[PDB]
């Protein structure tokens, strides 16, 4: 298990999850605050 | 169906062709043939034994089956196909 | 040595002969456990005597009373004077009581041999107790006990098996034919070859459910027959 | 001369131990990253299978599970 | 030596038979690791518990709905009790969630820091909140009968009890769950409905688990 | 010593095995550079599995439509093998007590239960004989042989004591189980070409057997 | 949606097969270098018999289904295709030859197959595509071409051919020892294989782009 936690730590796998985190993110904040245009 | 033609050619094909492999005429699990389409000993892996006195194996009948089917189903609809 | 259960076959170690009616009939291995041997010979010494007090039961109420059947002999309304149609809670309530009583006075005996001998109210009545399952005593007041008890068990095992079986043979021929063990045997005996399992098998006489009273008692037979 | 099924029994370990390691397969980038040219080499040699070993079995063995893998994509 | 889950396979290494309900079963070793073993058996024991504790209401109310007593069934009880009453769901929602809160992160840094929630700063209380072991928080407010602190063998024979009861209440949950997402009625009538012709009232016959039936 | 034998069989092909008749054109048991499933064990194994499956399902094949012939069952009954509800497209049987889905899940259980333990016999010799079974795992310590594990239950008349009377026996059943199997895809050709059962194959051939054949049921 | 979840079951054993021939059961270098054999198995199993399962599906499922289609029968209202392998009537019906089974086959009775194996050819006025009839009957001759095909190569018997000794007997006077190395080049090189694969690969995708746009074989694709 340490080795598989190891694997993914590595800069692939954690640059696909935080940027599947980000994406979710701004995707759901568009979805629920449609067309945001100004402050 | 038994006496047509049909019937009596495949038979006869197959029968030809089963009795020039073992008669030393066509070529068998246990002889081959060179560049000059003449027999020569062959080198199979398998050795499958028979007691027969040419070394007619199983696989020969198989080999000599399948191409006397083919040859029999060629000349039957080579037949039908000229009208005779 | 003594006659196993079948030509050729070995019996398995833990039975050596030691209990009465050993034939190293064990295909199983239930009674490679000694707990477990001991509390199975238990249940086989209480199946025993139940199924032949059954089949007893069964047998002489259909020789006293051949107009009632035995397997709807439970239902109130076909209970004898002055017990017809009586209440089947109170009933119900007595033997439980009854028999909680002595089943767990029993267990106990069986947990700790030889600690529940004596008469909980009037001191100094108590039975001898010689081997688990056997208590004698008052249990038995002939003194029959007094010689040799290993024939005597292994003839009171051998009945109870053979009871045993008997008891499952007149509830599957209830079940298959609606009628008691010796009616049954007089129809087979009328035609043979018309009345046997060959022809009653496949039919299952059971109802669905029976109301007893108020509630209603589901049923079923032991085979998928029809009903 | 005989056409048999020749196979070896349990050659490689399934573990997770070479995951945790990347270039493994590479002598050379089994040492690790200094420079990120090394990132680019890491993918420039991971199927260059002839490449991290001579011995031809081991290539065969790789070429074929990874067909396998390619099979399972497409499916 | 000790029962496994499937027996003849050797268990792990990580799962020695000291903790209770030990049967070697991790065939994707999420708990190899220590404490990752340690946060995953207090993470079963605080499910197996909310599941006891969800199963027993469930039954009883499913009892009381059965009988003409008036109750409602689990999937509604929330609606019933909020209409019923003059109760505000977010209100009841921030109320449940601070509750919750303050006794999980009390939980939480005795998790991290054992025996640290002992030292007296909630109120003056001390051994109440000193932790007998990961999982089990023994003391007076807890255990107020002192089950723990006495007779070590029955206490581990309750432990093996608990652990068991827990994951058989997780799997009910689990079943009650199913059982209305695929025929709509409650567990009692299910059961009842079953009771009354097993051969024909199952899952093999609701035209949901089946498709091809 | 049958047809097909050869030189590359009888390598390792000394008649230790039951059934060893040398047959092997294809050399599957090869013990050089054998592994996964086709190893002498497994294949051995697999192959008195397939016998006493196909025994029973022989049997079991065709046991209805001789019973039902001589009137020992009734008329609802006696109904073709394909016709039972094993293949619903090809017929179907509605007097069982439930439908074939409910008794199907109860044979998952059952099948799981048998077939996982015999598994993990073969897997681990005698490791069925140790875990707590309700008392069962005094018969399920099997042998040296997976194939024939024995024991109070599996040899329950302790038939076969002498050596050679095991090895007679031993190559009666897999003489047995190998008709079976050929018997078995000889009802399912039979089924699928004929559409009737193989008793009644039987019989219609036994009827007229130059008009009752393969060649004449192809049209 | 079936088809689908048989393919996640592929894909599956894909994985399965790659992970168990790589930690469990890896072939030896003998094994991968048994071309004659590969071949064989290749034009025979693969090709020829892919073939003939894809012929069968074609005259028992295609043919009947889209034949259906094309007189203008309602896919609702179309018989599924077990019900057309099923019984002999409706298959009867749509293909007289149906009616007397696989007996004309056997009897080298071929020519009463000419319902749903033809030399049509053009294209189908409805569809605007391949005749169905003409693409099985295709599927048949492929299917008994590749498997006679696949029984040239020598693997364990006397029969069969060497490729060895077939590259060493082609040697003319104007190019000195000829294809002598070339079976141990393509026996121990990947790379080489890879080469002649592609080429051949890539040139037989071309064809396939012009053979398709020229001639379209599917319904309502031209
Ligand atoms: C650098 C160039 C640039 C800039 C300045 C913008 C700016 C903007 N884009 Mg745009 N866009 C760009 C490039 C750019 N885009 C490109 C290259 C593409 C092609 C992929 C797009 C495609 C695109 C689409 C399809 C859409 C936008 C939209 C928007 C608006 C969304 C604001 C928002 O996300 O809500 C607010 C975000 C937050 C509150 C996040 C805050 C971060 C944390 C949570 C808070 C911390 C703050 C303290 C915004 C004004 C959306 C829109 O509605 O247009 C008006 C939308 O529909 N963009
Ligand atoms: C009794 C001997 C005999 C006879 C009389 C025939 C007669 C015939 N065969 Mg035939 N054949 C025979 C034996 C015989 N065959 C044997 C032993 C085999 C091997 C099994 C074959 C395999 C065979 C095949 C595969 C085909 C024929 C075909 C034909 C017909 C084609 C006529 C033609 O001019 O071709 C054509 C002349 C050309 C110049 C075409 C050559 C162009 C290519 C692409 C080069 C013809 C009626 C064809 C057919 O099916 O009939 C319509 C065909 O496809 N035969
Ligand atoms: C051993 C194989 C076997 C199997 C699997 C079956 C299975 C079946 N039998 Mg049957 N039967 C068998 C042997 C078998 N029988 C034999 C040897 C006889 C002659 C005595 C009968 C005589 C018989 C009759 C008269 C009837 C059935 C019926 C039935 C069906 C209803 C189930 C039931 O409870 O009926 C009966 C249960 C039994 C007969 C117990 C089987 C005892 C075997 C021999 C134990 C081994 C069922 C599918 C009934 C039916 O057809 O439904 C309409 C029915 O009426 N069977
Ligand atoms: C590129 C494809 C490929 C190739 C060349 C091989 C080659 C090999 N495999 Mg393998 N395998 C594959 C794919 C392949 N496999 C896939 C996709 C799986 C996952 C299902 C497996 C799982 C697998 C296992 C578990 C094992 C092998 C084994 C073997 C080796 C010997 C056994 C053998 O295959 O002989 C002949 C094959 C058999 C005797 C069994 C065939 C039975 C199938 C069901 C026949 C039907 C398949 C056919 C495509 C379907 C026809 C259509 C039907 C509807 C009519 C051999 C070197 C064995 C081994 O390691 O030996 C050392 C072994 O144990 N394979
Ligand atoms: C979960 C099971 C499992 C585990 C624990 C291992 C473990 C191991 N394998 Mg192995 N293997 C497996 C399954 C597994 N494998 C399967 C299913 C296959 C068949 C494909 C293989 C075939 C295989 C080969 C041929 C080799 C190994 C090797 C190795 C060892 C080191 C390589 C490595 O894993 O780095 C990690 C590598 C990766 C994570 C790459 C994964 C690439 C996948 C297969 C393709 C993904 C496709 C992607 C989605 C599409 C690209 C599009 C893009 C936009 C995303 C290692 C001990 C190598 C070795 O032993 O070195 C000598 C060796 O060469 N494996
Ligand atoms: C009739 C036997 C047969 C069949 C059908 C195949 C089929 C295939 N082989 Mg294989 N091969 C065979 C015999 C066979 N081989 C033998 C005897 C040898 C040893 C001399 C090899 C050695 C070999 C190598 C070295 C390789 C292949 C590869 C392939 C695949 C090529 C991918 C493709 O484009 O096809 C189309 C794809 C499909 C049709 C997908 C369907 C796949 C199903 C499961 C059919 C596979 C059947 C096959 C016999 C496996 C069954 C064995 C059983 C134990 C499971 C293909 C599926 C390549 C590969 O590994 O791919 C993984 C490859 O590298 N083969
Ligand atoms: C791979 C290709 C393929 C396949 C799978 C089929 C399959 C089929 N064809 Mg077909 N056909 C094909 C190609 C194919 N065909 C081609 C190329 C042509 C053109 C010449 C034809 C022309 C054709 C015609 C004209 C007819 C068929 C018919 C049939 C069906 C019955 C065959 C028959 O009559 O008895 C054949 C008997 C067998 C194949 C033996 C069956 C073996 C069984 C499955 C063994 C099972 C044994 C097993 C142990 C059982 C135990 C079960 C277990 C659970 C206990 C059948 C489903 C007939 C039909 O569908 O009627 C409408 C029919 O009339 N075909
Ligand atoms: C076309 C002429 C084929 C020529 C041909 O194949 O002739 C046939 C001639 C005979 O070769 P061999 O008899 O040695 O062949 C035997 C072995 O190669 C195996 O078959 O081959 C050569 O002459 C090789 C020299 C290349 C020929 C150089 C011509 C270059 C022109 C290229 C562009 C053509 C336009
Ligand atoms: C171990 C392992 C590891 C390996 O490696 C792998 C694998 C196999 C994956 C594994 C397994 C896993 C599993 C089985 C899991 C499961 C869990 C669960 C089921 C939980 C539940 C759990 C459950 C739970 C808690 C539950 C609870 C419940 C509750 C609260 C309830 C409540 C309620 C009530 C009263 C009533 C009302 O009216 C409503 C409500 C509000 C609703
Ligand atoms: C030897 C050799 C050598 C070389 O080298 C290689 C080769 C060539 C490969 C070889 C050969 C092989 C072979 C021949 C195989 C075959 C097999 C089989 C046939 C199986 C079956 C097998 C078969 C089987 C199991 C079967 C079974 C059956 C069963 C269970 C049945 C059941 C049933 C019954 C009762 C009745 C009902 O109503 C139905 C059912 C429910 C359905
Ligand atoms: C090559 C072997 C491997 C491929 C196996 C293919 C078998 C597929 C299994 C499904 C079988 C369907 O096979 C089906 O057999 C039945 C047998 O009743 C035939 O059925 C037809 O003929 C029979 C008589 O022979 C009639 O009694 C029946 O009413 C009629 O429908 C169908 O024409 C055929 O389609
Ligand atoms: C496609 C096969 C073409 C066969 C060409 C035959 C050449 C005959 C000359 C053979 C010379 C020899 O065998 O020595």
């Amino acid at each position: 298990m340490k080795d598989f936690t190891t694997y993914l730590s590595t800069a692939p796998v954690i640059a696909t999850i935080w940027f599947t985190f980000t994406a979710g993110l701004l995707i759901e904040i568009n979805r629920y605050f449609p067309d945001p245009l100004v402050f | 169906f038994i006496g047509s033609s049909t019937n009596l050619i495949m038979v006869a094909s197959t029968t030809a062709t089963l009795a020039a492999a073992r008669f030393g005429l066509a070529p068998t699990v246990k002889k081959n043939t060179t560049a000059g389409l003449k027999l020569v000993d062959s080198k199979n892996s398998a050795g499958v034994i028979s007691n027969d006195p040419a070394g007619f194996t199983i696989v020969d009948v198989l080999a000599m089956g399948a191409a006397g089917h083919g040859l029999g189903v060629g000349i039957v609809l080579g037949l039908k196909g000229i009208g005779a | 040595d003594r006659k196993l259960w079948a030509p050729g076959v070995v019996a398995p170690e833990y039975l050596k002969g030691d209990l009465a009616g050993d034939y190293g009939w064990d295909p199983l291995g239930l009674g490679a456990d000694p707990t477990a041997l001991k509390w199975y010979r238990q249940s086989e010494l209480q199946h025993a005597r139940w199924a032949m007090l059954g089949v007893a039961g069964v047998l002489v109420q259909e020789i006293v009373k051949p107009d009632v059947y035995f397997y709807e002999a439970g239902l109130p309304q076909n209970l004898p004077e002055p017990f017809t149609n009586i209440n089947m809670g109170g009933l119900l309530a007595w033997e439980f009581i009854l028999m909680h009583w002595v089943e767990v006075r029993r267990w106990q005996d069986y947990k700790n041999f030889g600690s529940v001998n004596e008469d909980p109210i009037f001191k100094g009545n108590k039975v001898p107790n010689p081997e688990m399952g056997y208590p004698g005593g008052i249990f038995d007041p002939f003194g029959f006990s007094k010689g040799n008890l290993k024939e005597l068990q292994t003839k009171e095992i051998k009945n109870g098996r053979l009871a045993m079986i008997a008891y499952m043979a007149f509830i599957l021929q209830a079940q298959a034919t609606g009628k008691g063990p010796l009616a049954a045997l007089s129809a087979h005996l009328s035609n043979p070859f018309g009345n046997n399992i060959l022809k009653n098998i496949g039919t299952c006489t059971v109802p669905h459910s029976v109301d007893v009273q108020g509630l209603t008692i589901p049923l079923t037979c032991l085979w998928p027959g029809s009903q | 001369k005989k056409v048999k099924i020749a196979v070896d029994r349990n050659p490689v370990e399934t573990s997770f131990e070479k995951w945790a390691k990347p270039g493994h397969f590479s002598r050379t980038l089994s040492k690790g990253p200094n420079t990120t040219t090394w990132i680019w080499n890491l993918h420039a040699d991971a199927h260059d299978f002839d490449s991290h070993t001579s011995d031809l079995e081991e290539i065969s063995r790789k070429v074929f599970s990874a067909h396998f893998g390619q099979l399972g994509i497409i499916f | 030596v000790r029962p496994v889950w499937f027996p003849g396979n050797p268990p792990p290494a990580h799962l020695d038979g000291s903790l209770a309900g030990d049967y070697g079963f991790d065939p994707l070793f999420l708990g190899q690791e220590p404490q990752t073993l340690k946060w995953y058996v207090q993470a079963e024991l605080v499910h197996g518990r909310f599941a006891m504790l969800g199963a027993a209401g469930i039954i009883l109310t499913s009892i009381g709905a059965k009988v003409g007593l008036g109750f409602p069934e689990w999937y509604d009880a929330g609606k019933v009790v909020v209409e019923k009453n003059n109760i505000d769901f977010p209100t009841l929602m921030v109320i449940q969630f601070y509750l919750m809160g303050w006794a999980e992160t009390k939980r939480w840094y005795d998790f991290k820091n054992p025996g640290s929630q002992a030292d007296g700063s909630f109120l003056g209380f001390t051994e109440e909140f000193k932790g007998l072991e990961n999982g089990y928080p023994g003391g007076r407010f807890f255990d107020p009968m002192g089950l723990s602190r006495g007779d070590a063998a029955k206490y581990q024979e309750y432990k093996q009890k608990e652990v068991k009861n827990g994951r058989l209440a997780m799997i009910a949950c689990l079943g009650f769950a199913a059982q209305y997402a695929a025929t709509g009625k409650g567990p009692l009538d299910n059961l009842a409905d079953h009771l009354a012709d097993p051969n024909h009232v199952n899952f093999a016959t609701n035209g949901v688990s089946i498709p091809i039936a | 010593l049958y047809v097909g034998a050869s030189q590359s069989s009888l390598a390792y092909l000394d008649g230790s095995l039951p059934g060893d008749f040398g047959f092997d054109p294809l050399g599957l048991l090869d013990p050089v550079n054998s592994g996964g499933f086709i190893e002498p064990k497994w294949l051995q194994y697999s192959e008195v599995i397939h016998a006493r499956w196909a025994m029973l399902g022989a049997a079991g094949c065709i046991a209805p439509e001789v019973l039902g012939a001589a009137g020992l069952i009734p008329d609802a009954t006696n109904i073709k093998w394909f016709e039972s509800g094993v293949i619903p497209p090809a017929g179907s049987y509605n007097g069982y007590w439930a439908d074939p889905y409910t008794i199907f899940f109860v044979e998952i259980v059952a099948m799981q239960f048998a077939e996982l333990r015999r598994l993990q016999d073969f897997r681990y010799p005698g490791s069925m004989g140790q875990q707590y079974f309700l008392g069962l795992e005094a018969i399920f310590k099997g042998s040296g042989d997976a194939a024939y594990p024995g024991g109070p239950f599996f040899n329950l008349f302790n038939l076969g004591k002498t050596e050679a009377a095991m090895k007679e026996l031993k190559l009666k059943e897999i003489k047995n189980g190998r008709l079976a199997m050929l018997a078995m895809l000889g009802y399912g050709a039979q089924a699928v070409m004929t559409g009737k059962g193989p008793f009644q194959n039987l019989v219609e051939h036994l009827a007229d057997p130059v008009n009752n054949n393969i060649l004449t049921n192809f049209g | 949606y079936t088809t689908a979840i048989g393919g996640l079951v592929m894909a599956a054993a894909m994985f399965f097969a790659g992970w168990f021939h790589y930690h469990k059961a890896a072939p030896k270098l003998e094994w991968f270098q048994n071309v004659e054999s590969m071949l064989n198995h290749h034009l025979g199993g693969l090709l020829g018999l892919g073939s003939l399962a894809w012929a069968g599906h074609q005259i028992h499922v295609s043919l009947p289904v889209n034949k259906l289609l094309d007189a203008g029968v309602d896919p609702k209202e179309i018989p599924l295709p077990h019900d057309l392998l099923l019984n002999r009537a409706i298959m009867a019906d749509l293909y007289p030859s149906f009616a007397k089974g696989i007996a004309p086959f056997f009897t080298l009775n071929w020519s009463e197959y000419s319902d749903f194996l033809t030399f049509k050819g053009g294209l189908n006025p409805v569809t605007g595509g391949l005749w169905l009839s003409d693409t099985a009957h295709h599927h048949v001759a492929i299917a008994v071409l590749f498997l006679v095909a696949g029984h040239m190569y020598r693997t364990n018997w006397g029969i069969g051919h060497s490729m060895k000794e077939i590259l060493e007997a082609h040697r003319g006077p104007f190019t000195g020892e000829g294809h002598v190395g070339l079976y141990e080049i393509l026996t121990t090189s990947w790379h080489a294989q890879l080469a002649i694969n592609l080429a051949l690969f890539g040139s037989l995708s071309i064809i396939v782009a012009h053979h398709m746009y020229a001639m379209p074989p599917y319904p309502y694709l031209a």
